[PDB]
């Protein structure tokens, strides 16, 4: 994986360049939002089941998806799918720490699509839940991360469908 | 560099970050601007560097440059102060990253192969790369001396 | 952070092994302390007993240390 | 025929979740007679 | 697709054997029964629209699925949802008549779960609709096909779910 | 700690301290001063920080104080009280160490289970260290208080 | 491993009384031995090499282990040795870094005795070249951290003899 | 709306939008305020439509409300009721638009088909909307009378 | 796709409600910015060519993209980014005057992530390109319509990036 | 069931069903008829029992129906009947099954995970679990009591 | 508000201001961005206050909201909500003037009389008022939480 320093040092290394001004006012402007990042992403861990608990009574449950012969019917089927969205939610606090989305791409969305695909998941509704994790994140973090967790969330939405 | 470590321990437990991994990626960004500061005065001082520390290499190590030596022609001696420039940048990348990952994926893993494939004085190269830890620390106040002395250090003690 | 060292024998008699069936049957080998209870609950299944364990990493007052 | 020029008439599933779905689906999904608390709170704060 | 006629032919001609007594035993098998599906048939094609009336009526419509929100929502989306029942009405007739779901299989459920979770259909919703035409069809043709009929009904929603 | 989990990262690989795991103890032993005062201005609050806390529970949960609640009558309230009056104890300690390692050992592995078995309301004890930690804010610097909250957040996510 | 602050943390909670004021004194030592401690470290890994060189030129070579009947005959051996001497000097600099010789105990000086003596290898001179290590650093590293760092290394002679 | 056609013929030709479709976009913008004026006094008259042009409908066509009908009963009324609401709801949205488009998706495609599977009269319902656009152009001025009648006779000759 | 008009009307058609006082304000906020937009439009149109020019300019050509090994190298190379380049301004062009993303979500940036990736393409490349045109644009159409132009040029850039 | 759990036990060992095993899947077959009556007296008497079961629980566990309690409201209680309702569902699948495995996998592995997010009181389902093993006892003989109770504590025992 | 009643002394005495009551005046309207600002946050968060307030009175006191209870059903429900709407809208009220006689002449003179007429409990409506403080000040600074609840507790006080 990579953070935005890490990609900047790559981005040079295969040019064989010396960092120059343009690669300091990156590091820069990383450097610049490196407080608020950590803020956040302690709010997050410490409120994480709430806003699963939250997304889901918004987004999923009293649906089909909770009903007989619905995708997330059995208590099984609950957990595996509370359990998605978790897997979302810590990897989208990892993502937004690092500042970029190679741990996205490496880790959640390299074939979880033909995943759902073959086991019948919807991946709409999963979005919807991502999206809907996506506002109670930034309402709970406040104007200051709530973009930048935001892009995050819909990063893996765009890369789920 | 200090968040890809942490956060890859992290997603290996498969837990949130901690509060002391928090605490470091805190320091590592209040640090940053003097990492660049000293990234920025080693690549203004970059040939400066390499020229002064291929003198000290020369001087200790005679026999490279004689008939029997790896770097014997100025050709070979080219090519020694390039792999010379090489790791002051990987030096540079280090320092900017707060850590060795950058360092350690481009220029270690690996490198005693290379150099027993090109038949190269390890030990010579490690002298190189201390001649430039001097070159280096003589331009710099001793806090950020220090901090680039770590890395050199960390290059002396990887090649070995 | 410990090991206990431990030894012990494990006969296998439901299959019998026909080859080399002497250094996996008798052996003397540090074992984590959050591994030893799987480890050991092995032995006591198949069949065999536990001749000794000893503490040797740790201090046998825990609390801060444990963790690994 | 032979005015008209051939236009794209059909989609796969996978190529029509390439245009729509991104953001998912924001519609929830309804049933006919589930039992929903959904908009109870909005009705009950209107009526106060 | 295939029928228990030619099913039986196939079924013997892969591995080179003659019509033996088997074979002819399942071949008067179906031929016995013949008549019953025939009539079955006829009954399902005259009363074809009252039945996706009752099963819309009974399943659908008169519930959130037909307010706004629900996917039943909109006159485009009321007469493709009939059109669906209508599908799987037709193509049970033709399983019934053929004594085999192998039309089923090749082609009502390839694809079928994916592309109703792409465009966002009840699954669950759909296999209750199912299940009342189902109960209004044996209703309609009575013991002598109620079982034959139910067997396929019972296909595809299991398919479906 | 800090201190022990740099030398086992570093020992696992079985190779020395990386510059960036040097800075990190640095800057700790820099700022352990400040950790300091934070531990003994906690110690001498810790009671008032208790009992404001099992006021602000007591009031969000009735249910804990109740006829079929965990703790009714009195020995049961003076047993949540001194559970809490342990966590301040623990966030102390995390706070001194700079790090959740001593925290971790003594009061969050297998207190799932032992609160499973003591039947008591896992999210009513971290609505107890949530009151705890809003207590603790009102006498700290905004800084210092911040630096306390961290370790509060870390124990209410653990109790999750 | 138990460092100072861990094993401070440890006589408290052992005992169940909050941090003192002799705590916070021993803290306040540690914390001022800091800098000093780091510095050490890094002159010794950056060093690490020339100890052992000066410690094998000292104790080592060109005695009677040098040569055909000894320990440290065979390359792999010497190899062997050296390798063991380079363990010595990190879990010695990982003690001092720590302040605690729990470290010491646990990874190097556990066991060590019971092992050297089934290998054969001698112990006398063990003890010697780690000794030389030890005045090696003591020209290395600055007074300042001259006497903690000699305590840890006769730590080690004193748990193998 | 407009902006759509207007953007999707362009970019179905592959090009840049004509000054005709310019024209055709400032109009509309200029004309906003009194479409949106004349959405607004429908959204506020939609009561006494509403019921206005269900007692001319039944006055109409008295067999539609008897025993027979398809809207015989309290209920069944109610249903037509609504269904006429949510004809001057697309109308209304059709108006603001500026063109019929909204109305098409939500309540034209398919109209034939859902009504003859509940088997109501198309020529009824058609005739309950020209009520309902009798009584809104009766509480209109000409232009914007003229206006809403355009959308309602386009549902009228649609739904036919 | 949909533009500020046809979204609300959407938003509330899902929801079966009368347009309101909000909807109303949201309508007439969008009407009152109706000339800026379609001035922004024809400068735009009338400058497309001479802005991907300076684009190209100051962000792609005179590098190692247009060299050999570059991937811009090669005039079929150079043309095909070049239309990319038209394609993305288009597209930006309609964004802005339509006030909605929802056509560069249908039909730009669905699955070009993808084709990049599988093409070889670089991506932090074309997001500096688009910059490039941002700011060139930015520069002709003026302060009125500036920021109005510049978020969908953003939008296009994250939806790459 | 009790032929599933069987054969596949037999054939994780590459042998034919063992002569111990041609006899309590007979016993099973035999006391098959019993179990579907059972089942059939259960199924019946569904809504009496989910209703006095829901009863019986809301006057043992009156917080659960509070302004605070997780079931507060008609449809809240609503959704907790119908819980109920499930429950007996999925025991009369066991006793017709004649083994747990099939409510084994329908509604108790993960129902731990589902309860804590929805923050319901298992041990209150677990009570209304209880009181329907009581009404279903009260409307069954001694032996096929006890047989549709051993079930119902085996729900009882699993929430736990 | 402070003008009035400096004015009102003024013109009782016939005199003009004194330089007192000159420097009251301006540092009242020294205060008046701040004093706007609260008020700014408590309207923008009016209905989660109420919501808020209301659940917290109904967990603490649920005999209200029983059978037997004054605010039973929810035409009841809702009207207690929307008092304490009202006395929220006075609070603000009182903020923004900087005293208390808009509270005074529209919602506490006369309020025992109206609530025995009415034979609610005017100690659960002072408690549900407390709540409304709580959650209020849940969402405010430190000044301005004081500064809102010095109204919050006049009206309790005056509820008494
Ligand atoms: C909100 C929940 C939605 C949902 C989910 C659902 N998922 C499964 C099963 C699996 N989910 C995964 C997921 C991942 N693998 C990965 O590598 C990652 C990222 C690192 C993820 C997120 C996997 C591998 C499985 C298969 C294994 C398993 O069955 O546990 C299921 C169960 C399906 C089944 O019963 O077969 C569900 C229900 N379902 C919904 O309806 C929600 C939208
Ligand atoms: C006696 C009732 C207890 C109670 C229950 C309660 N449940 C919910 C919500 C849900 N319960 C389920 C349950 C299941 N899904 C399954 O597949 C199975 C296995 C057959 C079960 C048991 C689900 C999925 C939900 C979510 C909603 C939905 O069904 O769509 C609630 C509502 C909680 C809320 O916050 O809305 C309650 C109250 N509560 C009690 O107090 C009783 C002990
Ligand atoms: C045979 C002449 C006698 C006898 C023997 C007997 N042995 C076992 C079990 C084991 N035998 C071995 C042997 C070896 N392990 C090795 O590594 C080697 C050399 C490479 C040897 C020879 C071991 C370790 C076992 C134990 C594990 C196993 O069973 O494989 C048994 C079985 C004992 C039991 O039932 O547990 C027996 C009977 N028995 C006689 O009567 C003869 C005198
Ligand atoms: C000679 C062609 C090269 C060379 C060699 C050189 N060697 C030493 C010192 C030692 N060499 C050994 C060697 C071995 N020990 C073993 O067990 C084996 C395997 C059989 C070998 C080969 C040892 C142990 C020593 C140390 C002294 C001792 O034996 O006691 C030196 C001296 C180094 C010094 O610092 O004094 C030298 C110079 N030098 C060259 O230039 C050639 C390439
Ligand atoms: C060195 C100063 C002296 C010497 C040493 C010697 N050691 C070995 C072999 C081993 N040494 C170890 C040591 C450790 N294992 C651990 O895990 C640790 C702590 C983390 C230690 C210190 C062990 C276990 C071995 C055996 C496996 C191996 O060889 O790596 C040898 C080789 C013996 C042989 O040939 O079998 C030698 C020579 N010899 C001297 O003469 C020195 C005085
Ligand atoms: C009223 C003037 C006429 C009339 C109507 C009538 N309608 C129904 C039932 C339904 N009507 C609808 C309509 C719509 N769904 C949509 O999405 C739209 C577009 C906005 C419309 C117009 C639907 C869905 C139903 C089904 C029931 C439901 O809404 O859930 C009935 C009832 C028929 C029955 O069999 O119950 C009636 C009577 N009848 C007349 O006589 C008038 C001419
Ligand atoms: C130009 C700034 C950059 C660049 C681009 C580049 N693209 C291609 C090839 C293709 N580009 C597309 C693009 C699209 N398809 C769509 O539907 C849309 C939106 C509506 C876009 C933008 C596609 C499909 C292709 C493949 C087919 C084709 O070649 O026409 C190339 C050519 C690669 C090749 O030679 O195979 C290039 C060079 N290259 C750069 O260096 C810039 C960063």
């Amino acid at each position: 994986m990579q953070d935005a320093i890490t990609a900047v040092i790559n981005n040079y290394d295969v040019q064989g360049k010396y960092l120059d001004g343009a690669a300091l006012d990156k590091l820069k402007a990383y450097f610049t939002t490196g407080a608020v990042r950590v803020r956040a992403a302690a709010v997050i861990s410490s409120n994480a089941t709430t806003i699963i608990k939250e997304a889901a009574a918004k987004a999923l449950i009293y649906s089909d998806l909770t009903r007989p012969g619905g995708n997330m019917y059995t208590t099984r089927r609950y957990a595996a799918c509370i359990r998605d969205m978790d897997y979302f939610l810590r990897y989208a606090t990892y993502a937004m720490l690092a500042g970029d989305p190679s741990i996205l791409d490496e880790r959640v969305l390299n074939g979880l699509k033909e995943t759902y695909n073959s086991l019948g998941v919807p991946i709409a509704a999963t979005v919807g839940g991502i999206q809907a994790m996506k506002e109670v994140v930034g309402g709970l973090v406040g104007p200051d991360a709530a973009k930048e967790a935001s892009i995050y969330f819909d990063y893996l939405s765009s890369g789920l469908s | 560099s200090v968040l890809t470590k942490a956060i890859v321990n992290a997603d290996a437990e498969a837990r949130y970050l901690s509060p002391g991994e928090l605490d470091r990626i805190k320091s590592f960004v209040a640090s940053g601007e003097r990492r660049l500061r000293i990234a920025q005065t080693l690549t203004e001082a970059r040939e400066r560097i390499v020229k002064q520390a291929g003198d000290q290499l020369f001087q200790i190590r005679p026999d490279v440059v004689s008939p029997g030596g790896n770097a014997y022609g100025e050709k070979m001696t080219a090519l020694c102060l390039r792999d010379l420039d090489y790791y002051l940048r990987l030096v540079t990348y280090g320092i900017v990253a707060g850590d060795v990952t950058p360092i350690e994926e481009i220029g270690i893993i690996g490198v005693k192969e290379m150099y027993n494939s090109l038949q190269t004085p390890i030990p010579a190269v490690a002298e190189g790369v201390r001649a430039m830890k001097n070159v280096a620390t003589s331009l710099l106040s001793g806090d950020d001396a220090a901090e680039a002395g770590f890395y050199f250090d960390y290059l002396v003690g990887a090649m070995q | 952070s410990r090991y206990f060292k431990v030894t012990a024998c494990i006969p296998s008699l439901k299959r019998v092994r026909t080859g080399r069936e002497l250094q996996n049957t008798f052996f003397t080998k540090l074992v984590p302390y959050e591994n030893w209870f799987t480890e050991q609950q092995r032995i006591q299944k198949a069949g065999g007993k536990v001749l000794s364990v000893k503490l040797f990493t740790g201090v046998q007052g825990a609390n801060t240390g444990v963790g690994a | 025929g032979e005015d008209v020029l051939p236009y794209e008439r059909y989609l796969t599933p996978a190529g029509l979740s390439l245009r729509k779905g991104r953001f998912g689906s924001s519609d929830v999904l309804t049933t006919p007679g589930g039992i929903t608390p959904r908009g109870d709170a909005a009705r009950m704060m209107d009526k106060i």
